[PDB]
């Protein structure tokens, strides 16, 4: 109980997390604890030489105020409450997903919607608590984690000793930490730095390393919290989004002391107006021009916006309530959003054409991947039924979209694998996705396809599910289809190269040929599996059939890929020939 | 939530990086091959990518060839499944031999798996005394190894109640070999075989560790030879010296004055001393194995008067000789002894470049129970032997009158000063060195410079602190002067100097990945800023000279500091 795998702990604890210490701040560190088991990354502290100050009375009643309203920020569950003598662990969740970590950690994620979404629950938190007032605070990655509703659930503690990148596909680059300062890279305050001390503290003179050099505290002045403040912060947190890395420089920070600097604006989207005048009006003096969340607001680049966020808000706070009970939510919510659609997007029947023109109702939902992540959690076959709508509610997912989605279903199939009739469920949806028309956006894109459907048609003889095994012949042919939409890669890699004399036309076919021999593999692969099938008129053992006499019912939607590996009809007729011999005895 | 949403996305990352690449092996074709070359020319600190790992799990051909380049694809894998342990095995022996020095990469606790452990070894197969230099810095790599001995420890507490896979024959086949890697690596063992308490109480692998050294101890005996029952005896010997520094321990608690704890000590030693130091059989020295003991002189012996009660003493050799030599007992002198070893180890690779620092750097070792010893010094400490003389100048010419100040010429004495300043500012820079003053300045009348006070590094200083530089206000005076001669000899030594090291310090990158997981002060904190710092301080980033004219700009600034 009182270690555990620190001598350092006085509780059952699961590790020591990171440590760091600032230059406007001191030192801090995290802490995993297995509270009731569940290991979770709290804040670090110690009350045996923090008494001298015990200030946080204040703070811990502000917290109560702040933590008393569960919004698209993030509550702790018991912060504030969770001071003590060796041990002052301000109590928090799993937390280490700082938010630039995440969003390098998933590029396959970061899109247009997407940013705007996440930057716009955000919006929300900043107007909320400016107006339940906790003005002047500031801003970092640090801040902020990634909840399986993406909602961006802001905390307080802006330095966070577990942050940095992540999963960045182009890199040979040596560690980073301590990059523009004496931790993690800041959001400068023009007030604070260049005005006053970039610190916190209170003094009557003027440090450098941490950093005083501007003036002499005032001569003895205390804190000022401002929205002004926060506006700062705000603005170098953003473009670190933008041109995916930060902009902190001492030359930028000289030229903002100057009220002027270096840009290089690295993103068309950026520099438009809808986001470079905000910004820039940010930039220009914080508190000498004006840069206001409001004026943002009224002016998002489209006003409709705002209202699709703030109305289905609603729906969010319903989420914030939902950590109560995940399959009720499910199942009710498969009812309630049956209207959710009719007023979001609506189809009047249910079932959304994936490609409805250039979308005739604008869609490019990336909060259908946001619920997908909320519902991945394991609870009830209730789940089952909203696959199914979901299947036949088949909503604008591009091929590409569709196909990042694709990560689970299959995972599903494997996921109760021990249910045998999800299989059936499952290729209903994969049925649907074969008969969606949409493009390759890569040509490996089609032999995941002749891996993955190998790997699961093992899984078919583990049990054999009839219901999948019926449909196999008939999306055959649009497995095939997924053959035809590689061809259409095909076709662009044709978009990419601009007879008695023995000519040279051969190079233009030659490939596609031994891609036809590979195609033929995957004839032949069917083919063994089938022949083993053709044999297995019972799933044979100890002379006993499994009786896949359904081999019969299943046989006449086998006419589809009947045609495909027909031509050794030589073989395919013997084998028939040995089931024919027998059901001549055998059958009726 | 940490539920099949976690693993969903592994999975998709998995399709598509994994499946694609690795296939029937071929040769890269394109110019981006050449623009490859380069970008896999990046340092070791140049950590891989969610892409450019998959571009080398497809271009697998030329990396084979690359003899070399296979440990940057090694920092882009891991044997997640057997089928990637299938090709990587595969692979392990198809590619050109990976470099000795890369195979220090691979050892590193990353790659848990003991087939890549046993192929680095014959990467790195030299079983010679270049070892004993790696003993410098290596131990913090085997703080790496507390998994293969509970393993291990099915086999070698158990059996006794070259090609290999072995570590620990690998160990002895290299060890074994030479009577120094022996002896004096278990006492450079026995400093850590000393506190094994704390990490059998916060751990329990220090009580297998316990059993390890038992257990070579009992693979080196049970060799029996003439040669591995004679090293078994001079370390019992040389456990002799236990007894005097705990009869030490004693005489220093009947301290009084200065003088009447010298007198006590001379007394005590005369007897004492004198009768053990005659009494022991030719046990080795700590500044050399070779050199042995057949006496000691109490006569001359004297102490640094002060708590950590260094000494200063005089050992009668089987040798003939009387070697000078200094205890510090009731310390643990571990920040001492690594940074003195790191320092061998820098000068051996500045000694393959033709210049030397004339710094000294004296051995310090443990003989067992946290009790220690090492090579003494003579010394002119402080700006009071410079003051005591005229000035710098005239410094030189009373002790050194072919130097005669400015009016003769020094040789050598100057030659070994001006290559030795420009070695020391070298250290600085890279060190970081704490707490320096006008008393932390033994300036060797014969031309050896001993700047001091290592012990205060990665700028262990309250605010205000030294430079990365190697000049103060004193030798301001003489190297103004000699300004047109001195500080350009200074300044251009230097300047050749770190451009030599910018060529092949790549493998201290490696050491300092493993060096770095040892007991120094506060690294609780510091790791990831530091290996940044490193790379940022000396700017690999930028191979750019007009980095040494902003730093002679600083060296300006210097002097200049009265108001700079």
């Amino acid at each position: 109980q009182i270690l555990s795998v620190e001598s350092y702990f006085s509780d059952i604890h699961d590790f020591e997390y990171d440590k760091s210490l600032g230059s406007t701040r001191f030192f801090k560190v995290a802490r995993a604890k297995h509270r009731e088991g569940l290991v979770v990354v709290k804040v670090f502290a110690i009350q045996d030489p923090t008494l001298p100050l015990t200030s946080y009375k204040q703070e811990l009643e502000e917290l109560k105020i702040r933590l008393n309203s569960a919004q698209n920020c993030l509550p702790f569950q018991k912060a504030s409450e969770k001071a003590s003598e060796k041990a002052a662990m301000l109590f928090r969740q799993y937390v280490r997903d700082n938010l630039y970590d995440r969003i390098s950690t998933r590029p396959f994620l970061n899109n247009i919607e997407k940013r705007w979404i996440a930057f716009q629950i955000l919006t929300a938190v900043d107007q909320a608590h400016k107006s339940g007032v906790r003005h002047g605070d500031i801003k970092t990655e640090n801040v902020m984690v990634t909840s399986w509703n993406w909602v961006l659930l802001t905390d307080f503690a802006s330095f966070k000793p577990t942050y940095l990148p992540e999963d960045n596909p182009a890199d040979f680059n040596y560690f980073f930490d301590t990059s523009r300062r004496r931790t993690c890279y800041i959001a400068p305050e023009r007030f604070v730095d260049g005005g006053m001390f970039a610190t916190e503290l209170e003094y009557m003179r003027d440090p450098s390393t941490p950093l005083v050099d501007l003036n002499s505290n005032q001569r003895t002045r205390g804190e000022l919290k401002r929205a002004m403040d926060i506006f700062s912060a705000g603005c170098v947190i953003a473009e670190l989004f933008t041109e995916g890395v930060p902009l902190f420089d001492l030359s930028q920070l000289l030229a903002y002391r100057n009220g002027h600097f270096f840009p290089e604006q690295v993103l068309n989207k950026i520099e438009d107006h809808s986001i470079r005048e905000l910004v820039t009006q940010m930039i220009h003096r914080e508190p000498d021009k004006r840069l206001e969340a409001e004026d943002y607001l009224k002016q998002q680049r489209g006003n409709a916006f705002p209202e699709i966020f703030y109305t289905f808000l609603q729906p969010y706070m319903a989420q914030f309530a939902k950590e109560t009970f995940l399959s009720a939510d499910e199942r009710i919510l498969v009812i309630r959003k049956d209207l959710g659609n009719i007023i979001h997007n609506l189809c009047g029947h249910d079932l959304p054409e994936k490609a409805e023109g250039e979308p005739k109702e604008n869609g490019l939902v990336i909060l259908v991947s946001v619920i997908t992540s909320c519902l991945q959690t394991l609870k009830y076959c209730d789940s089952k039924l909203a696959a199914l709508e979901l299947i036949l509610h088949l909503a604008p997912r591009l091929s590409v979209e569709i196909l990042l989605d694709r990560i689970t279903p299959y995972l599903l199939h494997f996921s109760n694998d021990s249910v045998p009739r999800v299989r059936a469920e499952a290729l209903r949806t994969l049925t649907k996705v074969l008969a969606l028309v949409k493009e390759v956006p890569r040509n490996d894109i089609n032999i995941y396809p002749e891996y993955i459907l190998p790997g699961i048609a093992h899984l078919a003889q583990d049990d054999a599910t009839i219901v999948r095994l019926a449909y196999a012949e008939n999306i055959a042919l649009l497995a095939e289809t997924a053959l035809r939409f590689l061809e259409l890669v095909q076709l662009k890699n044709l978009n990419m190269e601009n007879h008695p004399n023995g000519n040279y036309d051969t190079e233009l076919q030659a490939l596609h040929e031994m891609v036809q021999q590979k195609v033929v593999t995957l004839l032949s692969d069917p083919e063994n599996i089938v022949k083993q099938t053709l044999m297995e008129n019972g799933i044979t053992r100890l002379c006993v059939f499994f009786g896949r006499q359904k081999a019969n019912d299943v046989l006449l939607s086998h006419m589809i890929t009947f045609l495909n590996d027909k031509n050794d009809w030589h073989l395919r007729g013997a084998f028939f020939d040995s089931i024919v011999g027998v059901a001549a005895y055998v059958g009726w | 939530s940490m539920e099949n949403l976690v693993e969903s996305k592994h999975h998709k990352l998995a399709r598509s990086l994994r499946s694609g690449p690795s296939d029937h092996d071929l040769k890269p074709n394109a110019a981006t091959r050449d623009q490859l070359n380069i970008i896999v020319s990046y340092p070791p600190t140049k950590q891989l990518t969610y892409e450019e790992q998959d571009l080398v799990w497809k271009f697998r051909y030329y990396l084979t060839n690359q003899e070399k380049a296979l440990t940057k694809f090694l920092k882009c894998v891991n044997w997640d499944l057997p089928q990637e342990a299938k090709q990587a095995l595969e692979l392990l022996g198809k590619w050109k031999p990976m470099d000795v020095e890369d195979s220090l990469e691979l050892l590193s606790s990353h790659y848990t798996n003991p087939t890549v452990r046993r192929y680095a070894v014959a990467r790195l197969r030299q079983a010679d005394d270049e070892d004993l230099l790696m003993y410098l810095l290596q131990l913090v790599q085997a703080l790496k190894y507390e998994n293969f001995d509970d393993i291990k420890n099915g086999l070698e507490p158990t059996k006794k109640d070259n090609l290999e896979q072995d570590l620990c024959t690998f160990l002895i086949s290299r060890a074994c070999k030479n009577s120094t890697l022996a002896n004096y690596l278990y006492w450079y063992v026995i400093v850590e075989c000393e506190d094994q308490d704390t990490q059998q109480r916060d751990p329990k692998t220090h009580e297998m560790y316990l059993n390890v050294m038992r257990r070579f101890s009992q693979a080196l005996l049970k060799g029996d030879k003439s040669v591995r029952v004679m090293r078994s005896l001079l370390a019992a010997q040389q456990t002799f010296v236990d007894r005097l520094v705990h009869l030490m321990k004693a005489v220093q608690r009947e301290s009084g004055n200065r003088k009447k704890k010298n007198e006590r000590l001379q007394a005590l030693l005369g007897d004492n001393e004198k009768m053990n130091l005659s009494d022991v059989e030719l046990i080795p020295l700590p500044l050399e194995p070779q050199v042995k003991i057949r006496g000691i002189i109490p006569e001359t012996a004297t102490l640094f008067k002060s708590a950590l009660m260094p000494a200063q003493l005089f050992f009668k050799t089987e040798d003939g000789g009387k070697y000078p030599v200094i205890f510090k007992h009731g310390d643990d002198l571990r920040q001492d002894q690594l940074i003195l070893q790191i320092i061998s180890l820098m000068d051996k690779l500045l000694r393959k470049e033709n210049l030397d620092l004339k710094l000294t750097p004296y051995k310090v070792l443990a003989t067992s129970t946290k009790h220690g010893f090492m090579q003494f010094i003579q010394s002119v400490p402080v700006a009071e032997v410079l003051d005591t003389e005229g000035s710098i100048q005239n410094f030189f010419r009373k002790y050194a009158p072919s130097e005669n100040g400015p009016n003769g010429i020094s040789a050598e004495v100057m030659d070994t000063y001006v290559k030795s300043c420009a070695g020391y500012c070298v250290i600085t820079y890279i060190l970081g060195v704490g707490d320096r003053h006008l008393d932390n300045l033994l300036l060797t009348k014969t031309g050896k410079l001993f700047h001091i006070d290592f012990g205060y590094i990665l700028g262990r200083d309250p605010k205000p602190l030294p430079p990365p530089m190697k000049l103060n206000k004193e030798m301001v005076e003489g190297m103004g002067g000699t300004q047109s001669e001195q500080y350009q000899e200074f300044r251009k030594q230097c300047y050749t100097a770190f451009l030599h090291l910018r060529r092949y310090s790549n493998l201290i990158l490696n050491l300092f990945s493993l060096m770095v997981d040892a007991n120094i002060p506060d690294i609780a904190l510091e790791p990831d800023k530091t290996v940044k710092k490193v790379q940022d301080k000396f700017r690999l980033d930028l191979s750019d000279e007009e980095a040494v004219h902003y730093m002679q700009s600083l060296i300006d600034e210097s002097v200049h500091a009265l108001f700079a």
